[PDB]
RNA sequence: GUGGGAGAGGGUGGUGGAAUUCCCGGAGUAGCGGUGAAAUGCGCAGAUACCGGGAGGAACGCCGAUGGCGAAGGCAGCCACCUGGUCCACCCGUGACGCUGAGGCGCGAAAGCGUGGGGAGCAAACCGGAUUAGAUACCCGGGUAGUCCACGCCCUAAACG
RNA sequence: CCGAGGGUAGGGCCCGUGACUGGGGCGAAGUCGUAACAAGGUAGCUGUACCGGAAGGUGCGGCUGG
RNA sequence: CGCGGGGUGGAGCAGCCCGGUAGCUCGUCGGGCUCAUAACCCGAAGGUCGUCGGUUCAAAUCCGGCCCCCGCAACCA
RNA sequence: GUGGUUCGUGGAGCCAUGGGGGAAUCUGGGCGGACCACCGCCUAAGGCUAAGUACUCCGGGUGACCGAUAGCGCACCAGUA
RNA sequence: CGAGCUAGCCCUGGCCAGGGUGAAGCUGGGGUGAGACCCAGUGGAGGCCCGAACCGGUGGGGGAUGCAAACCCCUCGGAUG
RNA sequence: CGAAUGCCGGCAUGAGUAACGAUAAAGAGGGUGAGAAUCCCUCUCGCCGUAAGCCCAAGGGUUCCUACGCAAUGGUCGUCAGCGUAGGGUUAGGCGGGACCUAAGGUGAAGCCGAAAGGCGUAGCCGAAGGGCAGCCGGUUAAUAUUCCGGCCCUUCCCGCAGGUGCGAUGGGGGGACGCUCUAGGCUAGGGGGACCGGAGCCAUGGACGAGCCCGGCCAGAAGCGCAGGGUGGGAGGUAGGCAAAUCCGCCUCCCAACAAGCUCUGCGUGGUGGGGAAGCCCGUACGGGUGACAACCCCCCGAAGCCAGGGAGCCAAGAAAAGCCUCUAAGCACAACCUGCGGGAACCCGUACCGCAAACCGACACAGGUGGGCGGGUGCAAGAGCACUCAGGCGCGCGGGAGAACCCUCGCCAAGGAACUCUGCAAGUUGGCCCCGUAACUUCGGGAGAAGGGGUGCUCCCUGGGGUGAUGAGCCCCGGGGAGCCGCAGUGAACAGGCUCUGGCGACUGUUUACCAAAAACACAGCUCUCUGCGAACUCGUAAGAGGAGGUAUAGGGAGCGACGCUUGCCCGGUGCCGGAAGGUCAAGGGGAGGGGUGCAAGCCCCGAACCGAAGCCCCGGUGAACGGCGGCCGUAACUAUAACGGUCCUAAGGUAGCGAAAUUCCUUGUCGGGUAAGUUCCGACCUGCACGAAAAGCGUAACGACCGGAGCGCUGUCUCGGCGAGGGACCCGGUGAAAUUGAACUGGCCGUGAAGAUGCGGCCUACCCGUGGCAGGACGAAAAGACCCCGUGGAGCUUUACUGCAGC
RNA sequence: UCGAUGUCGGCUCGUCGCAUCCUGGGGCUGAAGAAGGUCCCAAGGGUUGGGCUGUUCGCCCAUUAAAGCGGCACGCGAGCU
C-alpha cells in the first residue's frame, strides 16, 4: 500500500537541494553545519 | 421566473432553476471579461482566513462599470442581457455611440433596445444615472456611490434598491436596502431604478451538490466538535451551549455589536 | 339598429387631505392616563397640554338618504385608462331564433392557509391592574398573529326577503 | 384438446370478534358553576379563529329571529 | 448507614436562629341580612409545640437520644 | 514608563531613555544616596588611542595522560559504510 | 527540519464497458369563449436504477515469529458526481 | 564485578524443529559438464490472454549484448543468473526538452513594512503532462534507430535573383479561446465472410480427390484530382471609442451576397515511386536464415469512444493565459524594408541502453501489497472492457522425492428431520440472465416495483414481415412472426447473474468519518430561525505592510443553533448574558489647591495635601426566550365504593400547553392487559403509577432511501439431531537448505501434609528399568509486555470555569 | 501474587462429595389395597428436548423412572467462543 517514499526526481532538488538551503537563513547554516563537520554532500545527489 | 421539477429523484423535489427568459445572449464579451482568481479562502500566507470555501465551477469575470461619469452625455443602446457567474443580478451589454462598449448591472425593466444615457442632465428613467442631487426625491434607484468619484458600492445585488427620502445640504438622505437611513453626498452618481432578477430569492438549491457548484463547501458547527476546537465543543451526547453562544475565536455571536463605535462615518449615519 | 341617459358595477395605474402613531426640534412644569371609583401604566433621565419639521400605514369626514349600483357575495376621497350589466325614445332590421336546467363550469363576506412584501391604528392568543367566593370574562394598561398588498389555496355563513 | 375439482400465489367485498379508546342514548331526588329564556343583569344567535375545569370567553365579519 | 431540612389550635403556614411574651389565612360555634342557602357583616371558641431525657430562674426556642416526614448521595467494582 | 547597579519601590539617589514639557554658556552646569544650607569634586550633550587581556583552526615542546571496548566519533581511505 | 505519507485548497490534464428508467420541452390530436388540462409521438433530464473498469471496506473465514509492521478468499457499498 | 529486562562481542538452547513466500503442473529423450530434478535443445502436458501480451511516462541508473567464471548473493541445486572479471553497446534541424509563450505559485527594479535575520509588492522575469512547432513506411546490428540506411515529404536562419507593397512595434485591433451532457453526416483504425486470387503440401482410422482440408490475400506515398467537413460575408460613406496614431477594430447609415456561392483550411481516397509478403518443408543456429514467389495483393459485411473539429442541439453551475499568426499605424527609413517565388548555403545543447503492474520503481527481501497514459484479436452466451475457451505473445510462480494417520485450511456430497443450532440462520445454502404474463397496503403520484407469484428458454424442417447495404434486385448484416416435429433427468444444459414478505426504532434522502479494533442513531445535507455587517463592512491571518472577505455590497457577507417535508413549538426577564438609557451613585491618571511640612538669614528650593471638576466599567432604570436557562408543595371534597371536574393554604421569576409516554428515556420491572408462540425477561398494540419525555441541545408524524439496530413468517439449508465419506494444500517419512521468542542451574514423578497461605525441589508415604517419536493442552502461579484497573508521587500532560494571577484583543 | 494469578455466561471434556433427584434395601405411619408421608442404608449407573433473557438463576411448554444439590482458581479462554 502506498508508502511514505515517492520518489521524484525534482521535488528533491526543489525541496532540499542546495540552491534552495541557500535562500533560507535557516538553511545556509544548514551547509555551515555540514560543511564544518565534513560531510561529503552538503545536499542529496540527483540523478 | 423561478422554475419547478416533478420528483422524479428527491432533491430534485424542492429543487428550484431561475428562469433566463430575460437572459438573451449565451456567451459573453471577450473584449470585456478578464480571468478570476480563486482564493479557496486562502489569503497571501497559505492560511484559510474564511471558513468552508473552494469547489465550484471555475468563472471568468466580467469587466463592469460603477463610474458613470466617464460617459457623460454620451448615450448608448442597450444591447443584450447576460448572465453573470460572478453576481447576484444580471449584466447589460450596452454599445455606446462613441463606438465603446461596456457592460452595466441591469436594472429591473430594462429592455434591449433602450437608449440610456449617463449624466447631471438626462432623463428620469431606468438606467440612466445622474448625481443624487438631481434625481427628484421618492425616487428609487440603485448601484449608489458613496462618496464622489468612488464608484458605486450600495443597492447592488439582485432585487436591491433605495429611496431618496431627503436633501439636506450638500447631502441627500437615503433609505439603504437594510433600511438603514444614511446622508450620502449631492455628487454621487446612483443610476435609476431597482436591480431586479428580483426572482433571486426564492431559488431553492435543493440538494448538496447544488451548493457546491457555488463553491461553498460543508459548514459544521461548533456543537460537533471538541473542545481544543470551539467553544461549544464537548460534552458526552449533544447537549447544550452551556455558556453564552460563541464563535470559534470566543466572542458572542447572539446580539453582540461589531461596529467600532468611533468611527467618523457615524456621523452621516441615521438608523437600523 | 340608431340615438340617448343614471349609476359606490368590475379590473389597472396614479393622487389629495383630515386624524392617529413614532422621530427631530423649540418652548414650558408636576403631573398625565384611566374609572363607577381605582390600580397597573406613563412622568424631573422633562412626560401631558403647545408649536414647527419629518417618516409611515390604514381608512375616506360633511355630500350620504328610510338613495344608487350588481346575479349573489358585495361596491363609497379624487383623477385617467380598459370594461360588465342595465334603462328610455323612435318602430328601422331578423322571424319562435323561447323558458327552465340533472350533471359541468365559473364567482363567492369574514376568518383561516402557503411564498414573498407591508405593519400606523386596531387586536384573538398571551401578560398585568382591577371586580368576585372564584373571574382562565365583562371594565382598565400593555400586546403578537391578523387586519393591508401581490400571487396561489380554502367554498363556508342568520350567504336573509 | 377441453375438463369437475385439487394445489400454489396474490387481490376485492361482507359478516363476526378484539386489550383499549371516541363520542352518544337513557337512568325520582350526587359535585361544580349560571351560559340561555325578561338591556337574563356584557342584547342574542351566527360562519370562522385562538383560548379556557365546565357551561362558554374574545377577535373578525355577518343576521334581527331587539 | 451517611449528609442537609422539617414535625406548632381542625387543614395549610409563621414564630425557633436572638430563652420569658405562640401569630396568619381557611375551617368551627353564637348572632345578623335573606322566603331560605351561599356570599357578605358582628362576635367568640380552640394549643403544649413529635417525644423522652438534660441546660437555665424560665425552654416551641439552646443541647442530646429515640420515632417520623422531605430532600441528596450510594462512585472506581 | 522602564533598564543597569548589591538595590526586588524601598528614605532610591547615580548611569541609560520610550513619552510630555523644555533651559543657560562661568555668577554657566552635573555630582557626593530623597530634599535644604553649608563645604567640596568634576566640567555631559563629537571622535581616536598601543600595551597589560580572551581564545586555539594551525606549529612546536612536555606529561606519576590513553594504549585499540582505552584515547578524538576516526591509530585502518570516517563524519565513510 | 518536514505536506515526495496524509488533510484541505489552487493551476493544469486525464478517466467512467454495457444495459435499464423515460422529467421538461417540442409536435400532433381532443378540449375551450380563450385557457387550464387530456392523450400520443418524439425527446433524453437525473448527487435516478443494475453492473465491469476505477474508488471503497459490509459481514465472515484465513493469516498472527505473516506473502504482508493492515495482507488473502468469499461476500458487500458508490460507480455523471 | 555476578547480578543493574546493565553496555559491546563471542558462543549456546530451542532443533536438524518451523519454514523455504500463492494448489497455474508436470513428464521424458538428447547435449554440455568433475558434478544436473534445477542450464541448452526437442517433444508431450498445464497456466495467463481488458494479461500473467505489447507500447509510453515516472522512478531506477549498466541492470543492456558478448566472452571467461561459481567463492559469496539465489530461501535447494546450479554448468545458470538481474552475481565476479573483462570488452562492446545509446548516433536526431522534423521524437522529448532547451536557445518559444504563459498558468497556479514563485521571484521581484518602483514601492511599502518590520528590533536584526526578514515580510509584503505593480511591472517585468521564472514556471507545464497546458498553448505554439517541420517525419512517414521499411531495412540493417549480438546490442541503437521516426536517430543509421533506402525511398518519398517538410521547417527555420543567413545571402542572392525576380516580381509585389509605404515598409515598419515590446504599442492599437482580430485571433489563439475553451464547460457539461446528448448527438447528425461522411471517413479511418480495427474486425468477420468469400464459391474469387495466390500457395508449400495432406486423403489418416470408417468415409471423403472435394466448390475438400490447412496458409495468405497488404503498407507508406508529394503535387493534381475527387468525396465529407471546419472557418469566413463584400463595398462605400460617417467616425468623438479602443489612454499617440491607424486605412485597422468598434459603433451608425447606404448597396450588393445569403448561400460556404467564392476565397480558404483539414480529414479521408487515389495516387509517380517505394516496401512488405504466410502455412509447410529443409537447413543446425544459443536463434535467426534458404526456398515457398515472379507470390496473391481483390469483392462483400460489421464498425469506433478515433478523424473531418472551432461540427450540431440542449442545459446552468456560465466554462485560463500569453506568444506564434493576421491586421493597423508611430518613431524611423524609404538606392531602406517587408511580402511572394525560386536558388544556394547554415541548422547548437540534453535525453535515447535496459526494467518499467515489476526479481531492475515505493514497501530492510528475487515481499501474494502499492504504482499514472495507450493498444488489448477470435467464438459463444442480449449487450460489454463481463464470463468461458483461445491467437499473437508470455508463463508453470528458484527446494524436491514419497506417503495417503490424527488434526488444520480450502473444497465437494449426503438417508429422515428443517433453525430443533445460536447472543443472532452467524455461516452456508436457496435465489439468480433475458423474453412474457402479472403485481398490494401506502404515497410526496415520482414512486412503492426486479414488489410478490408465475410461464418460456435447446434442437430440426416448412411457411413468412420489416430494416441497413446494395440500383428498387442478389449477396451480406441486423429485428422479428407463425406451423409441424426430435432428444435427454435437465435446453441462461458448463461460466458470469437478486432469496422473499410482514412489522417497529433511529436517520428524511445520494454523500462524510476514527489510515490500521467503531461506518453508525455520529458529521454533512438542502431547508427554518436568531444575530452581527453602510462597506477603508463585520469577521479572520499578520507586530506591521499586506492579504483573505470581494474586484462581493444587505436577495450580500460573517457567526450560532436547528436539520427534507407535514402539523406545531405554549408560560417565566427574578439571576446570568446581550440591547437601550444625556440623569444619579461610585471611579484611574489628570486638573484643583484649602491647608500642613522640611530647610535657609532671607528672597527661595523641596515635599505633602482636603473640598470640588474628572472616562470607560460597575450600580441603578427598562427590554430581551429559534439568548444561558427555569416551568411547585401539603390538606379536603361527588347519595356504594373508588377517583376527584371543585376547594383550602404555603411558596415562586413562572409553576410543563399541545403532542408523546415502561420509551435508544421506566428505578420498582419479566408493571398490567391484549397480540404473536405448544411455551415470548425480547417484539407489536394498549393503559399512565413519566424514579428521571416534552416542543429549534426542537415536540409528534411521514412516502422513499439504509452493508444501521429490534421482532415475526415463507422458502432453503451439515447451523443443529449427529455425524459420515470424499478431494486437494499442509501435518507424517526421505534427500537439500535451516530460523524464533525463551532460557539461574537441573539428575525436573503421584498423594496427603507442611511451608509467604496453590510444592518436581521440605516431611511421610506411594509409584517408578535407560532414550526417544507422533499426538493433547491440565501444571510449571507457562511466554510476551517494569499492570493500562486501583493507590502513592507535594510526577506529568489535554481539557473546563463566576479557581488565582497574568497576556493578546477590545 | 500489580517487572500481570485474563473477569460473567456458553460449548467441549470431565472427575470427585453425599447433606440421595431416580432406580435397589430398610423402620415408622394418623400404612386396608394402590398410591403417599417421614426418617435410616446406599455414590453402581442414570439424571430429557424445547419458548424467553448475554444471563447463572428463574418462569413456562411437552415429557420422564427422575428432570438432585455441591467441589474441582464461582473446574476448564497456551481448548473454542
Ligand atoms: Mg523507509
Ligand atoms: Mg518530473
Ligand atoms: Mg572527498
Ligand atoms: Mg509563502
Ligand atoms: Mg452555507
Ligand atoms: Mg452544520
Ligand atoms: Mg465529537
Ligand atoms: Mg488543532
Ligand atoms: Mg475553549
Ligand atoms: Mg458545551
Ligand atoms: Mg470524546
Ligand atoms: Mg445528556
Ligand atoms: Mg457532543
Ligand atoms: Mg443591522
Ligand atoms: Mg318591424
Ligand atoms: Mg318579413
Ligand atoms: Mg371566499
Ligand atoms: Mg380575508
Ligand atoms: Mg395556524
Ligand atoms: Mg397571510
Ligand atoms: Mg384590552
Ligand atoms: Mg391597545
Ligand atoms: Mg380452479
Ligand atoms: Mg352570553
Ligand atoms: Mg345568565
Ligand atoms: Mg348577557
Ligand atoms: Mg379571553
Ligand atoms: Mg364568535
Ligand atoms: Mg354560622
Ligand atoms: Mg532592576
Ligand atoms: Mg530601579
Ligand atoms: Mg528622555
Ligand atoms: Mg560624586
Ligand atoms: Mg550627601
Ligand atoms: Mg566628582
Ligand atoms: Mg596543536
Ligand atoms: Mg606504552
Ligand atoms: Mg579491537
Ligand atoms: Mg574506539
Ligand atoms: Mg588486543
Ligand atoms: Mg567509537
Ligand atoms: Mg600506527
Ligand atoms: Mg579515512
Ligand atoms: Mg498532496
Ligand atoms: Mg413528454
Ligand atoms: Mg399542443
Ligand atoms: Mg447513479
Ligand atoms: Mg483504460
Ligand atoms: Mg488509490
Ligand atoms: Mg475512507
Ligand atoms: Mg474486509
Ligand atoms: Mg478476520
Ligand atoms: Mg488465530
Ligand atoms: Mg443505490
Ligand atoms: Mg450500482
Ligand atoms: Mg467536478
Ligand atoms: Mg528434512
Ligand atoms: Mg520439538
Ligand atoms: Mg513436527
Ligand atoms: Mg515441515
Ligand atoms: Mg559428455
Ligand atoms: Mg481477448
Ligand atoms: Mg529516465
Ligand atoms: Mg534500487
Ligand atoms: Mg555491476
Ligand atoms: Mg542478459
Ligand atoms: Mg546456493
Ligand atoms: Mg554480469
Ligand atoms: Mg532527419
Ligand atoms: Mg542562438
Ligand atoms: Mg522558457
Ligand atoms: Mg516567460
Ligand atoms: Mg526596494
Ligand atoms: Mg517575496
Ligand atoms: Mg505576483
Ligand atoms: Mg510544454
Ligand atoms: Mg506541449
Ligand atoms: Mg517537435
Ligand atoms: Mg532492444
Ligand atoms: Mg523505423
Ligand atoms: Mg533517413
Ligand atoms: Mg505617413
Ligand atoms: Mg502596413
Ligand atoms: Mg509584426
Ligand atoms: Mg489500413
Ligand atoms: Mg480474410
Ligand atoms: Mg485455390
Ligand atoms: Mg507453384
Ligand atoms: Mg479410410
Ligand atoms: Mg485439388
Ligand atoms: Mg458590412
Ligand atoms: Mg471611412
Ligand atoms: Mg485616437
Ligand atoms: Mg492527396
Ligand atoms: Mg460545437
Ligand atoms: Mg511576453
Ligand atoms: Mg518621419
Ligand atoms: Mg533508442
Ligand atoms: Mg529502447
Ligand atoms: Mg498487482
Ligand atoms: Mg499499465
Ligand atoms: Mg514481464
Ligand atoms: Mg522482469
Ligand atoms: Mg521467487
Ligand atoms: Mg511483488
Ligand atoms: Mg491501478
Ligand atoms: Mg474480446
Ligand atoms: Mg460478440
Ligand atoms: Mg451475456
Ligand atoms: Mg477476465
Ligand atoms: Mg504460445
Ligand atoms: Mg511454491
Ligand atoms: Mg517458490
Ligand atoms: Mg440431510
Ligand atoms: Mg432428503
Ligand atoms: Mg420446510
Ligand atoms: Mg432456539
Ligand atoms: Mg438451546
Ligand atoms: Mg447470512
Ligand atoms: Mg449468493
Ligand atoms: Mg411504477
Ligand atoms: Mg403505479
Ligand atoms: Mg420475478
Ligand atoms: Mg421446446
Ligand atoms: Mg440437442
Ligand atoms: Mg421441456
Ligand atoms: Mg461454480
Ligand atoms: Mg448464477
Ligand atoms: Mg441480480
Ligand atoms: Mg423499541
Ligand atoms: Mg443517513
Ligand atoms: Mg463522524
Ligand atoms: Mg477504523
Ligand atoms: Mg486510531
Ligand atoms: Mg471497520
Ligand atoms: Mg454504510
Ligand atoms: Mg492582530
Ligand atoms: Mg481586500
Ligand atoms: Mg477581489
Ligand atoms: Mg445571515
Ligand atoms: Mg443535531
Ligand atoms: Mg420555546
Ligand atoms: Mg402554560
Ligand atoms: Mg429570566
Ligand atoms: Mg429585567
Ligand atoms: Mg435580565
Ligand atoms: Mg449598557
Ligand atoms: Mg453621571
Ligand atoms: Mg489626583
Ligand atoms: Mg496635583
Ligand atoms: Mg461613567
Ligand atoms: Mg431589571
Ligand atoms: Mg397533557
Ligand atoms: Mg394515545
Ligand atoms: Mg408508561
Ligand atoms: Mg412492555
Ligand atoms: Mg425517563
Ligand atoms: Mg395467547
Ligand atoms: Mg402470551
Ligand atoms: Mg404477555
Ligand atoms: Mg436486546
Ligand atoms: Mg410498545
Ligand atoms: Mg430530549
Ligand atoms: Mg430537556
Ligand atoms: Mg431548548
Ligand atoms: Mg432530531
Ligand atoms: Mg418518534
Ligand atoms: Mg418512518
Ligand atoms: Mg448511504
Ligand atoms: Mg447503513
Ligand atoms: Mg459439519
Ligand atoms: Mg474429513
Ligand atoms: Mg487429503
Ligand atoms: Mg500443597
Ligand atoms: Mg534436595
Ligand atoms: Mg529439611
Ligand atoms: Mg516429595
Ligand atoms: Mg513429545
Ligand atoms: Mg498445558
Ligand atoms: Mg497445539
Ligand atoms: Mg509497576
Ligand atoms: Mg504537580
Ligand atoms: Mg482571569
Ligand atoms: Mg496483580
Ligand atoms: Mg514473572
Ligand atoms: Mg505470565
Ligand atoms: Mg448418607
Ligand atoms: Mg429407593
Ligand atoms: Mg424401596
Ligand atoms: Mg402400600
Ligand atoms: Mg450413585
Ligand atoms: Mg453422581
Ligand atoms: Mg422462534
Ligand atoms: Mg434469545
Ligand atoms: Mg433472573
Ligand atoms: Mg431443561
Ligand atoms: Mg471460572
Ligand atoms: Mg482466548
Ligand atoms: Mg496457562
Amino acid at each position: 500500500m502506498k508508502r511514505t517514499w515517492q520518489p521524484n526526481r525534482r521535488k528533491r532538488a526543489k525541496t532540499h537541494g542546495f540552491r534552495a538551503r541557500m535562500r533560507t537563513p535557516g538553511g545556509r547554516k544548514v551547509l555551515k553545519r555540514r560543511r564544518q563537520k565534513g560531510r561529503w554532500r552538503l545536499t542529496p545527489a540527483v540523478r | 421566473a423561478v422554475k419547478k421539477f416533478k420528483p422524479y429523484t428527491p432533491s430534485r423535489r424542492f429543487m428550484t432553476v431561475a428562469d433566463f427568459s430575460e437572459i438573451t445572449k449565451t456567451e459573453p464579451e471577450k473584449s470585456l471579461v478578464k480571468p478570476l482568481k480563486k482564493t479557496g479562502g486562502r489569503n497571501n500566507q497559505g492560511r484559510i482566513t474564511v471558513r468552508f470555501r473552494g469547489g465550484g465551477h471555475k468563472r471568468l469575470y466580467r469587466i463592469i462599470d460603477f463610474k458613470r461619469w466617464d460617459k457623460v452625455g454620451i448615450p448608448a443602446k442597450v444591447a443584450a442581457i447576460e448572465y453573470d457567474p460572478n453576481r447576484s443580478a444580471r449584466i447589460a451589454l450596452l454599445h455606446y455611440v462613441d463606438g465603446e462598449k461596456r457592460y452595466i448591472i441591469a436594472p429591473d425593466g430594462l429592455q434591449v433596445g433602450q437608449q440610456v444615457v449617463a449624466g447631471p442632465d438626462a432623463p428620469i428613467q431606468v438606467g440612466n444615472a445622474l448625481p443624487l442631487r438631481f434625481i427628484p426625491v421618492g425616487t428609487v434607484v440603485h448601484a449608489v456611490e458613496l462618496e464622489p468619484k468612488k464608484g458605486a458600492k450600495l443597492a447592488r445585488a439582485a432585487g436591491t434598491s433605495a429611496q431618496i427620502q431627503g436633501r439636506e445640504g450638500d447631502y441627500v438622505i437615503l433609505r439603504l436596502p437594510s433600511g438603514e437611513l444614511r446622508k450620502v453626498h449631492g455628487e454621487c452618481y446612483a443610476t435609476v431604478g431597482a436591480v431586479g432578477n428580483a426572482d433571486h430569492k426564492n431559488i431553492v438549491l435543493g440538494k448538496a451538490g447544488r451548493s457546491r457548484w457555488l463553491g461553498r463547501r460543508p459548514h459544521v458547527r461548533g456543537a460537533a466538535m471538541n473542545p481544543v476546537d470551539h467553544p461549544h465543543g464537548g460534552g458526552e451526547g449533544r447537549a447544550p451551549r452551556g455558556r453564552p453562544p460563541a464563535s470559534p475565536w470566543g466572542w458572542q455571536t447572539k446580539g453582540l455589536k461589531t461596529r467600532k463605535r468611533r468611527k467618523p462615518s457615524s456621523r452621516f449615519i441615521i438608523a437600523r
